[PDB]
């Protein structure tokens, strides 16, 4: 089970051209 | 006034398996800041610092952790007393 404030490694972060 | 006319709308997702995906953090080691951004050395579940891994300030979801390290960090370098 699952309580406390978790998340995954690393997110959030775009992919641009440049 | 009476209560008349209820509505109810409530969503989740039917997922019932467990298994090691997600990582639970420790807390604050160390910090430094590079490319005008901050980060902290978090400790992750079963993770040492011997990876000596890093989180970036937006993702970081501990304020408590850094406000108590000053604390001592503060003690560990030499200062001024101030009130």
């Amino acid at each position: 089970a699952r309580t406390k404030q978790t998340a995954r490694k690393s997110t959030g972060g775009k992919a641009p051209r440049y | 006034g009476s209560h008349m006319g209820k509505k109810t709308k409530r969503t989740a997702d039917s997922s019932s398996s467990e298994d090691e995906e997600e990582y639970v953090v420790e807390k604050v080691l160390d910090r430094r800041m590079v490319k005008g951004q901050v980060e902290y050395l978090l400790k992750w579940k079963g993770f040492s610092e011997e990876h000596n891994t890093w989180e970036p300030e937006k993702n970081l979801d501990c304020p408590e952790l850094i406000s108590e390290f000053m604390k001592k960090y503060k003690k560990m370098k030499e200062g001024e007393n101030n009130k």
